[PDB]
């Protein structure tokens, strides 16, 4: 999982 | 009592009860959200208000950013979600851009640093383009790549006067990666009735689970995916029946309910097939945020900055989030679980407590 | 967030 905000 | 930890419990309950409000606005589209992001961004916004408007946010957020012994336990907060002993990564910044001409409250620079750790980075919004790229450019280089465009044109002018951002990013590899071979088209089914085919992975192996039923009845599964750092994971829900619409869990979604899935699980063999997704959403605060009552701040003649500056009147212009997520197979008899219907997923730093991520896929 | 005068 990649995730950014 | 464990005050990082104490802090992360209410800033994941705010943050969980804005999600709430953006799920309900947007019932059936796609939508990617970070608790901590916009717990992280009111923070900020706590220390450059004063009188009623401060009041507001500090009464939805159930807590003041200035009590004596915020400073360490939030220190220590960021300390605890940035460490190495997580294995997976995860990066987060506060930054202020404001107007260089502004005149500022005497001791809000460093009391600022003091709480968020960041230096104040003064702008000159009257060279809007100037100024919008050095935003974005920030974001870009903090967000890895991810998030290159975070303010649209138009989103700031020569009348902005300041900006605050989160940069939150998170990396992380699954404990047991999905056997690319177990990949292939599966149909998933909307809730408007209709039918589309994606890509969903397999895997069969002992996960933790726990079985919650909504106060009017209806069951619904709750998985845990752990990271392999084993201090980060990703929830999966969604309702056993297929009638049962997603609507039905967000309505009851809260960061206490989503540690009492935790508590209550138990490792069982299951097969389970997740479609992999890759979303990107934006989401606007404003009616989110006057909902949970904070109006005065968004108001022209209501608004009260002057814990920032005394020089003139501010207002909330604008207040948005920008969310990416992917999720694949790898990173950088049991019984079955298909999601393939809309579900909800969580992911949280579980020694903290802390909700990073949320969100609701309605269509892969 | 974006703050204005
Ligand atoms: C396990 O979860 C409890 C809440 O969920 C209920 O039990 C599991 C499912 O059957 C679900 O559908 C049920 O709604 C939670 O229970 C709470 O416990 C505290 C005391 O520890 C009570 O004060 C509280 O009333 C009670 N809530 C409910 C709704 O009964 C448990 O704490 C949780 N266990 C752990 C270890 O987290
Ligand atoms: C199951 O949960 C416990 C904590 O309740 C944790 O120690 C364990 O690593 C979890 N197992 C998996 C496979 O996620």
């Amino acid at each position: 999982t990649v995730a950014s905000s | 009592h464990h005050p990082p930890s104490y802090v992360a419990h209410l800033a994941s309950d705010f943050g969980v009860r804005v999600f709430q409000q953006v799920a309900q606005a947007s019932k059936d589209r796609n939508v990617v959200f970070s608790p901590y992001g916009v717990a992280s961004v009111l923070a900020m916004l706590q220390l450059t208000t004063g009188g009623e408007t401060q009041q507001q946010i500090q009464a939805a957020m159930g807590f003041k950013i200035d009590d004596k012994g915020m400073a360490p336990a939030l220190r220590h907060l960021y300390k605890e979600l940035m460490g190495p002993w997580n294995k997976d990564e995860i990066s987060t910044t506060d930054a202020i851009f404001v107007q260089r001409d502004l005149k500022l409250v005497q001791g809000f620079m460093p009391h600022f640093f003091r709480l968020f750790r960041s230096t104040v980075k003064q702008v000159d919004f009257s060279e809007v383009e100037r100024a919008r790229f050095i935003i974005n450019d920030w974001v870009k280089t903090h967000t890895k790549g991810m998030i290159s465009n975070l303010l649209g044109k138009g989103a700031v002018d020569q009348l902005t006067r300041l900006v605050l951002v989160n940069a939150l990013y998170f990396n992380g590899q699954w404990k047991t990666p999905f056997p690319d071979s177990s990949t292939h088209r599966r149909l998933f089914h909307k809730s408007d009735g209709s039918t589309v085919s994606v890509p969903m992975m397999a895997q069969t192996n002992k996960f933790n689970y726990t079985e919650f039923t909504t106060p009017d009845g209806h069951y619904y599964d709750i998985l845990e995916l752990p990271y392999h750092g084993d201090t980060l994971s990703m929830f999966i829900a969604a309702p056993y029946e297929k009638e049962v619409p997603l609507s039905a869990l967000t309505n009851i979604l809260s960061a206490q309910l989503i540690s009492h899935w935790k508590g209550n699980m138990t490792r069982l063999p299951r097969l389970l097939v997740l479609p992999k997704f890759s979303l990107e959403t934006e989401v606007d605060l404003r009616k989110p945020l006057e909902n949970l009552g904070m109006t005065d701040m968004f108001r022209q003649f209501q608004a009260d900055f002057t814990s920032l500056s005394d020089q003139e009147p501010l207002h909330v212009a604008q207040a948005l989030q920008k969310v990416k997520i992917e999720v694949n197979e790898s990173g950088t008899a049991p019984e079955e679980i298909i999601m393939d219907r809309p579900f909800l997923f969580v992911v949280r730093h579980n020694p903290t407590g802390t909700v990073l991520f949320m969100g609701q896929v309605m269509e892969p």
